[PDB]
């Protein structure tokens, strides 16, 4: 999912 | 290392996707929250950064019926406002 990559830009 | 006790609403979101603890790391809160949106398919299928949660529990925690995951301040406002740090 391309969602998950967007969401990983939240962390660290 | 820094642990958090999520408040009742944010905890029900993490617990509703298979998480059973009460004290989390920031990595776990972000994992379980991202897993909540994916399991509930709250994302816009074509532009997966848009999240619809108007008829969802996430909308109560967020404040708005929709948000873009690129709005980091807005997402981190809901995260830290609904948790207790130790």
């Amino acid at each position: 999912t391309s969602f998950l990559e967007y969401w990983r830009l939240l962390s660290p | 290392e820094t642990l958090v006790r999520p408040k009742p609403l944010l905890l029900k979101l993490l617990k509703s996707v298979g998480a059973q603890k009460d004290t989390y790391t920031m990595k776990e809160v972000l994992f379980y929250l991202g897993q909540y949106i994916m399991t509930k398919r709250l994302y816009d299928e074509k532009q997966q950064h848009i999240v619809y949660c108007s008829n969802d529990l996430l909308g109560d925690l967020f404040g708005v019926p929709s948000f873009s995951v690129k709005e980091h301040r807005k997402i981190y406002t809901m995260i830290y406002r609904n948790l207790v740090v130790v």
